[PDB]
RNA sequence: AGAGUGUAGCUUAAAAGCACCCAACUUACACUUAGGAGAUUCAAUUGACGCUCUGA
């Protein structure tokens, strides 16, 4: 019973920019803001504006706008970052800074002499070695980059075996923090993929089920 | 039920009267016999009339 | 009664338990009261996040011993350039968890990472502290 | 000395005569109720989807553990062994704009 | 699922007004913080 | 290609009971007061459209 020892890892990426709000969610947020403004009890700005205006009117019959204009001009001068950094590039499929609202997953292309499978960042562990160590070595060597992969536990996430001589592809999870990639234009056709592109690219059934335990969001 | 819910639209519940004549007619034209048998059993009619 | 066959029918003390280390055996593993501090600047956001975490723990059959909240730290920062005051505040809420077994911790961590709000960090550690 | 900040300050006592009116209309109340019902349905659907995803993840992990125990009776303990890399667990949530 | 706990509400009765403030720290990122007064920008040095 | 099947999450129920959450009393949980989405997949005791396993 010669079982082929093989490993793998399902890389991930924490999101940065928040997700868009559904029109229903936007209406709910507006209603919540309205009810909060209605339930609030006075305010420093309101107390300093309304009472001051009333006193000025009373004195004339015998602050607020300045600060508002200052805030408006400060917000106009301060330019925020580009939130939609995907449509401007579109064709940049091999860039870590492509998608920011959804989760990203690594995607490497490898061609063999006997097969040409859409091989996910797989690995190969030694009987005397540990699966975690093998995954770390494959991430630090195959990707060729200094990354701070923050793992969670020593337990796996999904396994898929294939026979012809048995085998077994062991997967794992790893959350990045600061990935410093060297030479992005290398021969290694690495691509960053989320969910829709994952399901659209993955042709085989062994990897088609990998998306069952991935954060759909 | 779907037609009634669509016609009420939620706004009526936020206090309808609901008629009683139609309800009584439907009860008599469906599960009336069940309640009649229950009342007869409670009053003790089967244990005395037909023994 | 004792001799009668109906003995021990009204026994209820044996069902109620009217009376932390990190056990790590070979197969079973349980952490030692993990404290999840929800550091954030907004109070409503932190409260909602704590409520959601407690609801998830209750739905997944997870014990939640304590759930107190830490005091606020009035961090007074002087915006230098012109002296402009800005008395900010950092709120923190703790949520104790003990019921965990193998992949349950990973599932909970994944759920947390997937359901993160805007402007709320994390910092899990042991309970050994001084409030 | 646990001293929380949940007690209402004394400044919110006298100052309470600025917004005592809370008048609404029937159409506004109906719209609010409809929005609340829609948001409740959306939250229920989201919770159901999250529960389904959690169940799928649990099933996948159980299948992986079973395959490991079947094809490797000497690595199940190592896989179940919790590593000491979760004490300094610190992570920030998603912001709105990038650096 | 980041917008789940985003929609919240002040469960308390006595509380002052709260406006959406975009606080920018040294890292460079706006966070919807509910600070006193309607401040549109508050750069944190 | 074959087997297991066939009421939503569950039922030695045949359109009910336990699951769920949005608002008020809660640091928080729970209870309580207010509402809803919820299903015999179809065609005539049988045939096929939805999943699990065994293979290629």
């Amino acid at each position: 019973s010669p079982w082929r020892l093989l490993g793998a890892l399902c890389l991930q990426r924490p999101p940065v920019v928040s997700k868009p709000l559904t029109p229903l969610q936007e209406e709910m947020a507006s209603l919540l803001q309205q009810i909060e403004i209605e339930r609030s009890l006075y305010s420093d700005h309101e107390l300093r504006a309304l009472d001051e205006n009333q006193r000025l009117a009373k004195k004339k019959a015998d602050l607020a706008q300045d600060l508002e204009d200052m805030w408006e001009q400060k917000f106009l001068q301060f330019k925020l970052g580009a939130r939609i950094t995907e449509a401007d590039e579109k064709n940049d499929r091999t860039s870590l800074n492509r998608k920011l609202d959804r989760n990203l997953v690594l995607l490497v292309r490898e061609k063999f002499g006997d097969q040409d499978v859409w091989i996910l960042p797989q690995a190969e562990w030694q009987p005397g070695e540990t699966l975690r160590g093998t995954a770390e070595r494959t991430l630090a060597t195959l990707s060729e980059n200094n990354m701070e992969a923050k793992f969670l536990g020593n337990a796996p996430c999904g396994h898929y075996t294939f026979k012809f001589l048995g085998a077994k592809v062991f997967f794992f999870k790893a959350l990045l923090l600061t990935g410093d990639f060297s030479q992005a234009g290398n021969k290694g056709h690495h691509v960053w993929v989320t969910k829709d592109e994952l399901g659209d690219y993955l042709k085989p059934k062994y990897l088609a089920q990998v998306r069952r335990f991935v954060s759909d969001l | 039920i779907q037609e009634l819910r669509a016609n009420v639209e939620e706004r009526a519940a936020r206090t309808a009267s609901v008629p009683l004549d139609a309800v009584r007619a439907e009860w008599e034209r469906t599960c009336g016999p069940y309640h009649k048998q229950r009342l007869a059993e409670y009053y003790g009619l089967y244990r005395d009339l037909f023994h | 009664y004792k001799t009668k066959p109906t003995h021990g029918i009204g026994k209820y003390k044996h069902l109620i338990k009217a009376e932390v280390r990190a056990i790590n055996l070979g197969t079973d593993y349980e952490y030692g009261v993990l404290n999840i501090h929800l550091t954030a600047y907004d109070m409503t956001l932190a409260e909602s996040y704590a409520q959601y975490v407690h609801n998830l723990c209750n739905s997944l059959s997870i014990k939640v011993e304590e759930s107190y909240a830490m005091p606020t730290k009035t961090i007074e920062v002087l915006q230098l350039q012109m002296l402009l005051d800005s008395v900010l505040t950092t709120h923190e809420r703790v949520v104790q968890i003990s019921g965990l077994s193998a992949t349950f911790a990973e599932i909970f961590l994944e759920i947390i990472q997937s359901s993160l709000p805007e402007g709320v960090r994390l910092s899990v550690k042991e309970h050994t502290e001084e409030d | 000395i646990p001293i929380e900040d949940f007690i209402t300050p004394l400044k919110f006592l006298d100052k309470a005569r600025e917004r005592p009116q809370v008048e609404l209309t029937f159409e506004e109340t109906e719209r609010r109720a409809l929005l609340l019902k829609k948001w409740s349905l959306y939250k229920q659907q989201e919770r159901k989807m999250e529960r389904d995803t959690i169940r799928a993840m649990l099933e996948a992990q159980q299948e992986a553990l079973e395959e490991l125990q079947l094809e490797s009776p000497k690595l199940h303990a190592e896989a179940i062994k919790r590593d000491p890399n979760l004490f300094p667990f610190e992570k920030e949530g998603p912001h709105y704009t990038p650096p | 699922d980041s917008s789940r706990a985003s929609l919240t509400r002040v469960h308390r009765q006595a509380y002052a007004r709260l406006y959406p403030v975009l606080l920018v720290k040294q890292d460079g990122s706006t966070i919807h913080i509910r600070y006193r007064e309607p401040r549109r920008m508050l750069a944190m040095p």
